[PDB]
């Protein structure tokens, strides 16, 4: 017994070391998961807190019922504590951290219902420029939040997470980028709103990449420079744009050269001073 | 689920725990396992028993039943604690007596499922203690019977050295493993067999 | 030297292409207006509007 506070102990201080900035915490967080825990972490610093209180409620899948019930007791605590916490990571870590809550279906539905995280996830769920990364655990969230309802009888959140309605001008968006990955993640929103309230609401190629490459062919939109008033002005007009990297020709002999459109205002500045 | 199936645990009791320093762990660690067991399938049935140093002892012994269960196994294991053979003050454990027990409830078990029909069943031990010679006659008798019932004994040796459970595993055709890192127990015992 | 600017498009074909856009761009009706200037014989400083219009007979033409 004894040797079983030391043993996870040690696991406690290496997470605890290398807790700020990256992203270390997860394969240690899972195995200090198994060996009032709430109440003790809560002190902890949060980042790495949230990993272990993620994998925690993933882990338990008898005593495993008080298992349940115990960790229902202190589900505000952790409640509590995802919001005020509220980067990517760290919008990561809340909701998957209570994504894994809801799974375990410790969570009050109403209280859920009303609160800030509920807003977020839609929001960011909105916003075009958040990355893949966050999207998925968003979505995550979302599905888990619907599946926690099995009911929708007695589930004020089954009203917030009419909140999906609100993703269609999103997915209409990413479907027009090319964003296979965004469109994936709505659909699962879409398919699991329709489940939970289901009840409730009524060789031959060879030429196909050969005319893949008769649609890209070359050439560059472009500014010349010519009558230039001496060849000091050529070469230092020059060095400016291949520092710059937007050289497509030159021509010393010529005194002219040739800069795509991207750096023209670069020039056109460095002409302008010097 | 057309075959029942009773897996007995055998739990070695022995105070090398206190090396383990957590047996209350370990507990919690097999009634996950259980449960799970039981929860697979209607027909699964598990029965527990305590190898102590002294005598070997039924701690239990259906899912539905898992509740009464927890409460026997708790029990039970706590009036074990008992100073007489502590600490490595006996550093072997009465598998064989244990093994006794286990078959005569798998045989119980097979006459009232053999008015129905047959029944699978397979023994694990969880083995903290040290063989010995004393003990060679004993334990290999069980074995051999378990072998000739074509009963598999797995073995999940905590620590120690326990060559005659090896060995039992061998000749059952059961599985052994050493495992390094005792606090993945409970991996071992999912995962494992 | 910042003497002119033209913005124009600057192409840069093979030694094989170069002479058919100028051909394009001679001997063809509502053209000529194609090439500005052959700065290289490989790049040629060229149309705008036209580009659109020289890949695409390049594509039709043989």
């Amino acid at each position: 017994p004894g040797v079983l506070d030391r043993l996870y102990g040690h696991p406690a201080t290496c997470l605890a070391v290398f807790r700020e900035l990256p992203s270390l915490a997860k394969n240690w967080v899972m195995r200090m998961l198994f060996l009032k825990k709430e109440f003790s972490k809560a002190q902890e610093e949060s980042t790495g807190l949230l990993s272990g209180l993620r994998i925690w409620h993933t882990q338990l899948l008898n005593l495993r019922i008080a298992l349940l019930g115990g960790g229902k007791a202190w589900s505000d605590d952790t409640s509590q504590l995802g919001p005020d916490k509220h980067v990517l990571h760290f919008m990561v870590g809340s909701p998957s951290a209570a994504v894994s809550q809801d799974l375990a279906q410790l969570l009050s539905q109403a209280g859920l219902m009303k609160s800030t995280e509920p807003g977020e996830p839609p929001c960011i769920t909105s916003a075009g420029f958040q990355f893949l990364l966050l999207d998925t655990p968003a979505q995550l969230w979302y599905f888990m939040l619907q599946y926690l309802q099995t009911a929708q009888s007695r589930g004020m959140d089954l009203v917030e997470i009419l909140s999906f309605l609100f993703q269609l001008s999103f997915s209409t968006l990413g479907k027009d980028y090319s964003v296979e990955g965004m469109s994936d993640s709505l659909l699962n929103f879409l398919q699991h709103l329709r489940e939970f309230g289901l009840v409730f609401q009524r060789t031959d190629q060879i030429r196909l990449w050969e005319l893949e490459r008769d649609r890209l062919r070359f050439t560059e939109g472009v500014l010349y420079n010519q009558f230039l008033s001496q060849v000091d002005f050529e070469l230092l007009l020059a060095h400016a744009r291949e520092l710059g990297v937007l050289v497509f020709e030159n021509s010393a002999k010529r005194l002219m050269v040739v800069t795509p459109a991207g750096h023209s205002d670069v020039k056109r500045f460095w002409k302008r001073q010097k | 689920e057309d075959e029942l199936n009773l897996l007995v645990i055998v739990v070695d009791a022995n105070p090398i725990w206190w090396g383990k320093q957590t047996l209350s762990k370990c507990i919690d660690a097999v009634m996950v396992l259980g449960n799970s067991h039981l929860f697979m399938n209607r027909s699964n049935k598990l029965a527990v028993i305590a190898s102590h140093i002294q005598e070997s002892r039924f701690l239990y012994p259906k899912y539905e039943l898992l509740t009464s269960a927890n409460e026997v196994i708790v029990e039970e294991i706590k009036d074990l604690m008992t100073k007489s053979d502590i600490k490595g003050q006996h550093t072997e454990t009465l598998l064989a007596g244990s093994l006794a027990k286990a078959l005569c409830y798998i045989h119980r078990m097979n006459k009232e499922v053999k008015d129905n029909q047959e029944m699978k069943s397979r023994i694990l031990v969880i083995k903290a203690a040290e063989d010995s010679a004393l003990q060679y006659m004993n334990f290999m008798n069980v074995i051999f019977a378990a072998q000739k019932q074509n009963i598999l004994i797995d073995a999940c040796v905590l620590d120690s050295d326990s060559g005659l459970l090896q060995q039992a595993c061998d000749i059952t055709g059961g599985l052994y493993l050493k495992v390094p890192q005792m606090p993945s127990l409970l991996q071992y015992l999912l995962w494992v067999f | 030297m910042v003497n002119v600017l033209k913005g124009v498009l600057i192409e840069c074909d093979p030694a094989m292409k170069q002479f058919l856009l100028y051909l394009d761009e001679s001997n063809a009706l509502g053209k000529k207006f194609i090439i500005q200037d052959i700065d290289d014989t490989h790049v040629f400083v060229i149309a705008e509007l036209v580009n659109v219009l020289q890949e695409r007979v390049g594509e039709l033409m043989d």
